[PDB]
């Protein structure tokens, strides 16, 4: 049926991806990013005012 | 919580202890070779297929 | 503040076979000076 040395439209082609992989999930966590934290031992603490 | 060591070993020791008060008990008590191979126990016949 | 009990770390658990579960695990707890050092806004509507 081909009779014009087509190369576009043969069977058994490869795929070409990118090579990489997009992701936009923000992290920014100011709330977070500011004043640090402070380690504990017991799962419940406590403070008075 | 900021603590300095909190590891299961305080319970693993105590069953350690437990376990070696067992065997002082059992040896000597009540335990004189279960029939578990009676009936002919000299019978076994290749690991008493029964 | 922000108290925290254990940094987050990863876990294994049981195969179960093919499965090859995985776990993240992490205890936190915060912590406010005076309730009333900050404030807060709730919007809503106007006139």
């Amino acid at each position: 049926n081909p009779t014009l040395f087509v190369s576009y439209d043969q069977n058994g082609k490869k795929l070409s991806f990118a090579n990489w992989i997009s992701v936009l999930s923000p992290q920014d966590t100011p709330f977070v990013s500011m004043t640090g934290k402070e380690s504990i031992n017991q799962t419940i603490f406590s403070w008075q005012t | 919580n900021y603590g300095r060591g909190r590891e299961l070993m305080y319970q693993l020791e105590k069953k350690g202890k437990e376990i070696k008060r067992d065997l002082e008990k059992i040896l000597l008590s009540g335990q004189a070779r279960t029939d578990v191979l009676a009936d002919q126990y000299l019978t076994n016949s290749a690991a008493d297929p029964a | 503040t922000q108290m925290v009990l254990r940094a987050p770390k990863r876990t294994e658990l049981a195969k179960d076979g093919s499965y090859e579960k995985w776990m993240i695990e992490m205890e936190v707890g915060l912590r406010h000076r005076n309730p009333y050092a900050s404030g807060v806004l709730f919007t809503a509507a106007g006139k």
